[PDB]
């Protein structure tokens, strides 16, 4: 009976993603001025399965000058860690409760890079090791901070059990206590996910379709099935971790259906920004948060350290 | 109220065309219910609303037909139909239809219009329209 | 029954590549600037499922506007054999299909046609945004009528 | 039961063809993918003279045109009677993968064709494309040929890299036929 | 990725209306001029019917 | 008359309710929100866009398209084979061969237009002294060969004898002004 | 107009409670009943491993009624 | 902009490349409708720049993406031939309708945006700008349109009235002359530098006594300013090397002939 | 027209000023179809006299 | 072990979908459409030379820093002994000479991309 948790585990994501993508066509769209698709299916909601069976009957380009192992691994490495990333994700109670179940959340977002730089190091092509070098130092640049926004709001919460701050919220929403971490969270669940304002990494005019231009379109979706499904994981902990649901354990599905209307804003909020900011130039954004987001999180690294010892807020190890 | 006048504005739409059959129709084959004063149906089924309510590209739409000369129009629809009286109102060059100021006829214009004939037979091939412009030579059935 | 399994796949293979085809950012003249206004929020690419992707990898049909010089010629052909092969092609204007100013010049190929093989032809000079969008509507029938399982079951 | 139908018909018996995107050239070189190559008896007994595309389509064309071959049959061999073991290891070296011969009779390498033979699309082998393959044997004897119609055929050493660079790696995606040991060729 | 110099090669798009004018009378190459630049049309015709 | 654009910088040794107006500006980067505030304004607008083949956009009746060969209210091929309309088209598109008609009258046995050129200009039917060729309202004529836009005369004639209704409307529309 | 979006949205709406609400039906359907009993430290192990021998092999029950 | 592309098609019939502006003045007069809708998309046209020159003069990506980019000084501009809006974009007070005006803007009262510290920001407020000034101007030749005629009132530089040429002889001659041969330039050279968006567009006109010409030759604003994208791209990575070449407002046809 | 008022506030806001006047939806404002007929004016130099080319 | 039933089906959820994408697209692969991209032209230089990145000495004070969030890490945990004053004064301790040799860098022009 745990097959069949897994099997509406994965495919009410997979299915979900799908819809982001006709979801990231219509909001951008009547921004635009312009409505998205309306005709596949009555409102566009049978674009995906063209494109996603479109994309499986074209030719896989094996390109002459590449490294075939690695480049068949990294979007397999891709869309099984995005993927694999929902298995503690708790709604109320997780498919698998771990102590440490966010260092399993950073240490696997940090292999989301390794598909970027052995897909563009394989293929052969300048716009690709660009690519490759782009993630380079933008995880340099967020991962300081994907930790430390992320230590000092689990300071006042005691393990790294996500679990847990669902007791932590049980009187209200961490956003109020912190929303210098969720400001600084939320740009840094958007290098992270390089789907972004700044996404300097799929440049599609700069770098064009960047670690991701030699790959037609067999491996391609592999990685639209990571990066799409990326974004409502990182929206996913902000309705955890910041914006905490209605527990009240009679009815945990209170939990889950207000995880639901935050998650779509929050997934819904990245899509006003793709359609509203362009990128940081790729010298910025290392200039934007080890200059200004670094020190300004030591400082409530700082605070949130000696905000229970000045007052008593110690969070207990259950 | 305000707020449920446009339910009570967007509910006529779904029962306005008929029924399921109808509205089922125009939906999946046209891809918005509206409703609009009727001025059209031309020879060949096509409808022709009109609602000036909406603004200038939508207040005027055809909604084409099936059974076109045998061609099977209930997926497979075209701009090369909507024959030449009113190309001249769908695409608002003007401000009056065919039926109030109709053209004139002049016994050789074509009364049965055919869409862009595109890759089936019924296709367009080039001649060289010339009487050949040379003569080579006649030789005889007389040996000698 | 086989047949009638094989038209319904082979209907329904293709509904997926004429709905999602995503054409290819080029450019070259004048004639691109109408693409753009069929980018625009008159005549939606995007509500008849086309895509602008700046790669071929990703692609899947190719409009030619413009004139095709013979210095462009090359980087044409270098780039219609780099796509995956339901590769479609477009040729928007009168200097694409023909080189229709510039068709006595010396440096401009007499038609894209000369280079690449195309599926559909869009005249204009500059075709009107509802004159490639009636192409691009027509390239989405010319491989609704294409018949890829049929042939391989009579085969 | 052509030459009782439509008598004075051409009739052009060409050797096995090479070109980009054949079925000879490229067969070979995909035997790659297993762990080597299973060619009859190390190759030998198997004499071949194949020939390039061109040479064949520029003999046609003309063939189309003379007033000679009214009847006249044909035969497009190309030169260099090559033998196989040293066709296939010219390819190998060309390709600069590997090669290891791996020997077997017909008892088994032509029932292995019978097993990727039970393929709906177009098969890797068959029955009697393994056969073709070892039947491949002939010295000409008397018939006109190419050069008696046009065309001066063209070697096997020169345009092989167009139809084998495909099958490369890096680290031999460019390399010079200058390199690569040119194959010995038998007259007999 | 600091760029150290670049070297552009326009003329890929060269077609050689400098020379067709030369053949074409002044009605006639009229609209040659709206392609030169294909955004600002009327702002070409109205340089080359002042020059005429 | 010139206007200076970026030109204020001048030291007006700045407040510090200034500077909160500047040090919240930055800290909650809010000139950005004015802009996200600026796109919510535009999804809940009315969509330009229209459903092409039921609605198909705004024309003029100038709009010069496919051409076709006019004909006079009693049969009568209305070209007459001047040559002044090749003789014109920049493009080099227009071959009209002609003959005596053998009614003695003057007509082509030749007339065409190479579409693949044709730039569509307008200056074959401002030319044409007898209304005979001019540039339709067309704009759907796409075709998926090369040989269908070799419009030759009877494509061209019978073309204008399909648009003929919808020709003589926007000519006699437009006579005042040419 | 944008009411065109919710489909897309209240589609993925009925697509992300299921990972939630299905998580909890299927721990108590296997648990019997109750929660899943989750155990982080050494004790909360030790509690089910004496439940486990205090009945059946499976841990979700017996308590008093015994002695 | 295809609100805009209704104002050719509704004047002559190609929505892009209309054929309109001739030696001979203009080929075909407004319809009566025309006016009344450009004062209806003037009107609301200067509230769109506010909804974009919003979301763009003000932020820091934009801000700290295009400023101090490309900023070529003034005196090495003109050395380099810019003569358009790279050199106004630092400074150089110039343009050719308030120095050298060509048709009627003389009697055409604007502003002439001027910007210092050149850097791809400077000119693009200068670029949004004049687009204002222009939009001013619609005010202007909406409003004074004299009721003349709209051809050149020399039937053998500009042809005749379509009905003039069917009652009278000469009007049907210079009619068929003037669409078969032309009309005979005397022998010359000019060089009419005008202000596109781009710059100083020019032509150099070499006549004969032909009805053909002898050689034109056409100055692309941005043959000059796309070889100043060496100087310009120093010190600039690739990230904001493209952005130069969309501050120079680049065109491949103008420059390509 | 298609505001129900309860947008129209919010759309004005969110964008900070008033757009229900100043739309780019022309829905009736703009200049109809079918104008009717002109009768453009000859030009100057028409005058059957005193027009001799060779002044002019 | 029930982590192992989520995550070997994840590989094969990747691995069953790419064996159906390389074996279900009728392929024509040739030679030119294999070669490098480059938008349209011969590939110059060889594609895996020497890229020579400027941001050098930030990729090491960010593999100095890692550590040195690692070392962080134990806080949750700390502040649950009893002492409570040494935890106090020597999380300001390293939290402040990190600042320091960040301020020190920030200043000599470490992350400043040299060109
Ligand atoms: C199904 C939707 C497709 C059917 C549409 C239809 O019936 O005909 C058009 C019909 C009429 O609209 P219209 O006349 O074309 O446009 C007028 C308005 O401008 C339409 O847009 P508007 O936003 O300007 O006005 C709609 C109205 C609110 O409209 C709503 O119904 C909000 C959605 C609530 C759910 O706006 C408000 O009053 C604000 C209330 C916000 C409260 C939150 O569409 C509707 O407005 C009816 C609402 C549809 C509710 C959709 C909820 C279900 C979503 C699908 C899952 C099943
Ligand atoms: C005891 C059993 C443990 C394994 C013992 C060692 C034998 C295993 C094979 C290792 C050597 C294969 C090899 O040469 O690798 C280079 C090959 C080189 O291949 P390539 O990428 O250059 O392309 C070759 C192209 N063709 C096929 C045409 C020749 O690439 C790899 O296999 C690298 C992947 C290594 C796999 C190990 C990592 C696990 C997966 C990561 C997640
Ligand atoms: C879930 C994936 C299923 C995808 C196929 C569902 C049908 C798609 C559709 O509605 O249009 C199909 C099409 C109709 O849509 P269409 O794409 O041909 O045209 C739409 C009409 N316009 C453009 C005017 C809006 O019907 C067919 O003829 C396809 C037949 C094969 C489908 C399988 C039948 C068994
Ligand atoms: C939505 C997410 C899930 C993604 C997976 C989508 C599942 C639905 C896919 C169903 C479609 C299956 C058939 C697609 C194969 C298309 C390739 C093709 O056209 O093959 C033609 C070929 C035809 O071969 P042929 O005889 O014409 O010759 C081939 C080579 N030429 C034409 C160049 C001479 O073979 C087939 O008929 C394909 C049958 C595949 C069935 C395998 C199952
Ligand atoms: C209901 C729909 C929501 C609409 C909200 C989108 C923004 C649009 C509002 C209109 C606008 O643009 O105002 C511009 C205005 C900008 O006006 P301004 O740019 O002209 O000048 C600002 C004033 N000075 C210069 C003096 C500082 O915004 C503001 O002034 C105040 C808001 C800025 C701060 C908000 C962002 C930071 C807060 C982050 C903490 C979390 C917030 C809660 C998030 C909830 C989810 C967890
Ligand atoms: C295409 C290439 C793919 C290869 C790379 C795949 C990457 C997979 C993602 C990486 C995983 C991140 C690191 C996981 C560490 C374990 C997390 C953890 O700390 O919790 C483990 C948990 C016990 O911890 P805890 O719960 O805190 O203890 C209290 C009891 N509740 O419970 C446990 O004890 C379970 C710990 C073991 C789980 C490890 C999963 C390994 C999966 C197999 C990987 C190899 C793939 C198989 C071979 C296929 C060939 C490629
Ligand atoms: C009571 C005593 C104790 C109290 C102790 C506490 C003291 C108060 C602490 C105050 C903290 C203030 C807030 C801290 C975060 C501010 C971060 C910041 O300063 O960003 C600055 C940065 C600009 O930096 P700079 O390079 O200098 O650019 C200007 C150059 N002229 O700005 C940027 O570049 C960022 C731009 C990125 C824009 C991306 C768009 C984001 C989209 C928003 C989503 C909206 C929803 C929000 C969701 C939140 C998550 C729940
Ligand atoms: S056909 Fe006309 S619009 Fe198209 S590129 Fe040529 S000149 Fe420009
Ligand atoms: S100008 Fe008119 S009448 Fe004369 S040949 Fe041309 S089309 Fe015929
Ligand atoms: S419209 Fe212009 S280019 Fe086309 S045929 Fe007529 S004169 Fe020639």
């Amino acid at each position: 009976m745990f097959f069949i948790n897994i099997l509406t585990l994965l495919v009410p994501i997979l299915i979900a993603m799908a819809f982001l993508t006709l979801v990231e066509r219509k909001i951008l769209g009547y921004m635009q001025l312009r409505k998205g698709p309306n005709i596949v299916g009555p409102y566009g909601i049978l674009q995906p399965f063209a494109d996603a069976m479109k994309l499986f009957m074209k030719e896989p380009m094996r390109p002459l000058t590449t490294s075939m192992s690695l480049f068949i691994i990294a979007p397999t490495l891709s869309l099984t860690l995005a993927l694999s990333l929902w298995v503690p994700l708790p709604m109320p109670h997780p498919l698998i409760n771990l102590n440490l179940g966010i260092l399993f959340i950073l240490a696997t977002s940090s292999l989301s890079v390794y598909s970027i730089l052995w897909s563009g190091w394989a293929s052969n092509s300048k716009y690709s090791l660009f690519g490759a070098l782009r993630a380079v130092a933008q995880t340099i640049s967020y991962e300081v901070t994907m930790a430390i926004i992320l230590l000092s709001v689990l300071l006042m919460n005691g393990s790294y059990s996500l679990q847990t701050l669902i007791t932590t919220q049980e009187h209200m929403w961490l956003l109020l206590p912190a929303w210098p971490m969720a400001m600084m969270w939320f740009i840094s669940t958007l290098a992270e996910t390089n789907r972004a304002p700044f996404d300097l990494t799929e440049g599609e005019s700069e770098l064009v379709s960047g670690f991701n231009v030699e790959y037609a379109a067999g491996p391609f979706a592999l990685f639209f099935m990571a990066e799409y499904t990326n974004i409502i994981l990182m929206n996913a902990l902000t309705t955890i971790i910041f914006l905490g649901p209605l527990y009240y354990i009679n009815l945990p599905e209170l939990y889950s259906t207000n995880f639901m209307m935050e998650a779509l804003l929050l997934s819904s909020t990245f899509l006003w920004i793709r359609a509203s900011y362009p990128r940081f130039r790729y010298d910025q954004l290392m200039h934007l948060l080890w200059k200004n987001f670094l020190p300004l999180t030591l400082a409530l690294c700082m605070w949130h350290i000696s905000l229970p010892i000045f007052t008593a807020g110690v969070p207990p190890y259950m | 109220m305000e707020l449920v006048e446009v339910l009570k504005r967007g509910v006529q739409q779904v029962t306005g065309h008929g029924g399921l059959r109808g509205l089922l129709r125009v939906f999946f084959r046209a891809n918005d219910i509206r409703i609009g004063t009727l001025v059209g149906e031309d020879k060949y089924g096509n409808k022709y609303y009109e609602d000036n309510k909406q603004f200038f590209g939508r207040h005027r739409w055809v909604i084409y037909t099936t059974e076109m000369n045998g061609k099977n129009t209930f997926w497979d629809v075209d701009g090369s139909m909507v024959p030449p009286e009113w190309h001249r109102w769908l695409h608002c060059m003007t401000d009056d239809p065919p039926t109030t100021n109709p053209p004139t006829a002049r016994k050789f214009i074509w009364t049965n219009h055919k869409f862009n004939v595109s890759a089936t037979p019924e296709q367009y091939v080039p001649y060289s329209t010339t009487r050949k412009k040379i003569h080579e030579w006649v030789p005889p059935s007389t040996p000698y | 029954r086989a047949e009638y399994v094989v038209t319904k796949l082979d209907d329904l293979i293709n509904w997926a590549r004429r709905s999602s085809l995503w054409p290819m950012t080029f450019g070259l003249a004048c004639c691109a600037v109408e693409m753009m206004h069929m980018a625009a929020p008159r005549y939606d690419m995007d509500r008849f499922g086309v895509v602008f992707r700046a790669s071929p990898r990703q692609a899947d049909v190719m409009i030619v506007a413009g004139t095709l010089t013979n210095k462009m010629a090359p980087a044409l052909r270098k780039v219609y054999d780099q796509m995956p092969e339901p590769r479609y092609v477009v040729s928007m204007g009168s200097c694409a299909n023909g080189g229709g100013y510039y068709h006595y010049s010396y440096s401009v190929v007499r038609g894209c046609d000369r280079i690449v093989p195309v599926d559909i032809y869009v005249p204009g000079c500059p075709p009107t945004a509802e004159a490639l969008l009636y192409g691009i509507l027509q390239l989405q029938r010319k491989i609704k009528r294409e018949q890829k399982l049929k042939i391989w079951y009579r085969r | 039961e052509v030459r009782s139908v439509f008598p004075e018909a051409i009739i052009i018996r060409p050797s096995d063809i090479f070109g980009r995107e054949d079925r000879f050239l490229n067969h070979f070189a995909n035997y790659r993918w297993f762990l080597a190559v299973p060619l009859v008896s190390l190759g030998f007994k198997t004499v071949k003279q194949p020939v390039y595309v061109a040479d064949v389509s520029k003999g046609i064309v003309n063939a189309t045109k003379d007033p000679d071959a009214v009847g006249k049959t044909f035969a497009f061999t190309g030169p260099n009677r090559y033998l196989l073991f040293h066709l296939v290891k010219y390819i190998f070296g060309m390709t600069h993968r590997t090669f290891i011969p791996y020997p077997l009779p017909l008892f088994v390498y032509s029932w292995i064709g019978k097993l990727f033979g039970l393929s709906p699309f177009e098969p890797w082998t068959t029955k009697d494309k393994v056969e073709r393959i070892h039947i491949s044997d002939v010295m000409p004897t008397d018939l006109p040929g190419l050069e008696d119609l046009g065309v001066q055929p063209t070697p096997l050493e020169l345009k092989s890299i167009e139809v084998l660079r495909r099958h490369r790696t890096y680290r031999w995606l460019s390399s010079e036929i200058e390199e690569t040991k040119p194959a010995k060729t038998v007259n007999y | 990725e600091m760029v150290r110099k670049c070297d552009p090669h326009i003329g890929l798009l060269h077609r050689g209306t400098e020379k067709l004018i030369e053949y074409k009378t002044y009605l006639q190459a009229l609209p040659y001029f709206d392609r030169l630049d294909y955004v600002s049309m009327m702002c070409n015709e109205q340089a080359y019917s002042i020059a005429v | 008359t010139y206007k200076y654009v970026n030109k204020k910088e001048q030291e007006s040794e700045v407040d510090m309710k200034s500077a909160t107006d500047n040090a919240a500006r930055i800290l909650m980067w809010t000139e950005l929100i004015r802009g996200l505030g600026m796109t919510l304004s535009y999804l809940f607008r009315e969509p330009a866009t229209i459903n092409y083949p039921f609605e198909k956009g705004p024309l003029s009746p100038r709009f010069r398209g496919e051409h076709a060969l006019r004909r006079y209210p009693s049969g009568e091929e209305r070209c007459i084979a001047c040559k002044l309309c090749e003789a014109i088209c920049p493009a080099q598109a227009i071959t009209i061969e002609a003959e005596p008609r053998a009614d003695g009258s003057r007509r082509t046995t030749r007339y065409d237009i190479d579409m693949t050129k044709c730039i569509y200009c307008g200056f074959c039917q401002e030319a044409c002294p007898v209304d005979a060729i001019v540039e339709g309202p067309n704009f759907e004529f796409s075709t998926e060969t090369h040989e269908e836009l070799l419009y030759n005369k009877e494509k061209l004639l019978n073309n204008g004898d399909k648009w003929e209704a919808e020709i003589a409307a926007n000519i006699q529309a437009d006579y005042l002004y040419r | 107009m944008w009411f065109e979006i919710l489909p897309g949205l209240a589609i993925m709406g009925v697509c992300l409670v299921i990972p939630g609400v299905s998580t909890a039906y299927i721990h108590k359907f296997t648990n019997g009943g109750k929660e899943k009993r989750v155990a982080r430290v050494q004790y909360q192990w030790y509690l089910m491993e004496r439940d486990r021998r205090i009945s059946g092999v499976n841990r979700y029950y017996v308590s008093k009624g015994l002695e | 902009r295809e609100k805009m592309f209704e104002f050719y098609e509704r004047v002559s019939g190609a929505r892009m490349h209309a054929a309109y502006i001739r030696p001979g003045g203009v080929h075909q007069d407004l319809p009566l409708g025309l006016l009344d809708d450009i004062y209806e998309f003037s009107k609301n046209f200067s509230l769109r720049i506010d909804e974009v020159e919003e979301m763009l003069t003000n932020n820091r990506i934009w801000r700290n993406r295009t400023v101090d980019i490309g900023v070529v000084t003034a005196e090495d501009a003109l050395n380099y031939g810019f003569s358009g809006v790279m050199l106004r974009g630092s400074g150089i007070q110039w343009d050719l309708r308030k120095t050298q005006p060509y048709d009627v803007y003389d009697q055409v009262e604007f502003d002439v945006p001027i910007g210092s510290r050149g850097d791809c920001y400077d000119r693009y407020l200068c670029r949004v700008e004049e687009m204002r000034q222009s939009l001013r101007i619609i005010e202007q030749c909406l409003n004074k349109m004299p009721p003349g005629e709209i051809k050149v009132d020399d039937a053998k530089v500009s042809p005749p009235k379509r009905a003039e040429m069917k009652t009278s002889m000469e009007s049907l001659i210079h009619h068929f002359k003037l669409y078969t041969e032309g009309y005979q330039v005397p022998p010359g050279a000019t060089y009419t530098a005008i202000e596109a968006p781009k710059g100083e567009f020019g032509v150099y006109l070499v006549s004969d006594g032909s009805s053909r010409p002898y050689r034109c030759k056409i100055k692309a604003p941005g043959f000059a300013h796309l070889a100043g994208l060496d100087k310009m791209s120093k010190g600039h990575m690739l990230a904001d090397v493209v952005a130069i070449i969309g501050t120079q407002d680049i065109v491949f046809g103008e420059i390509d002939r | 027209a298609s505001a129900t008022r309860v947008i129209q506030k919010l759309r004005n806001w969110a964008s900070g000023q008033d757009l229900q006047a100043k739309l780019q939806l022309r829905y009736q404002e703009i200049a109809k179809r079918t104008q009717p007929p002109p009768k453009l004016p000859v030009g100057p130099s028409h005058k059957l006299s005193n027009n001799y080319y060779c002044t002019r | 072990m029930n982590l192992y039933t989520v995550i070997f089906i994840n590989i094969l959820l990747s691995l069953t979908l790419i064996l159906v994408a390389f074996w279900l697209p009728q392929m024509n692969l040739y030679s030119e459409k294999a070669n490098p991209y480059e938008c349209g032209f011969d590939p110059t230089s060889s594609a895996r030379l020497p890229f020579s990145m400027k941001f050098f000495l930030v990729a090491i004070t960010f593999l100095l820093f890692d550590l040195e969030i690692a070392l962080l890490l134990p806080l949750p945990w700390a502040i649950q002994t009893i002492k409570t004053s040494t935890m106090m004064i020597m999380a300001f301790i390293l939290v402040t000479i990190l600042s320091l040799g960040l301020a020190y860098e920030w200043t000599q022009k470490g992350l400043e991309w040299t060109e």
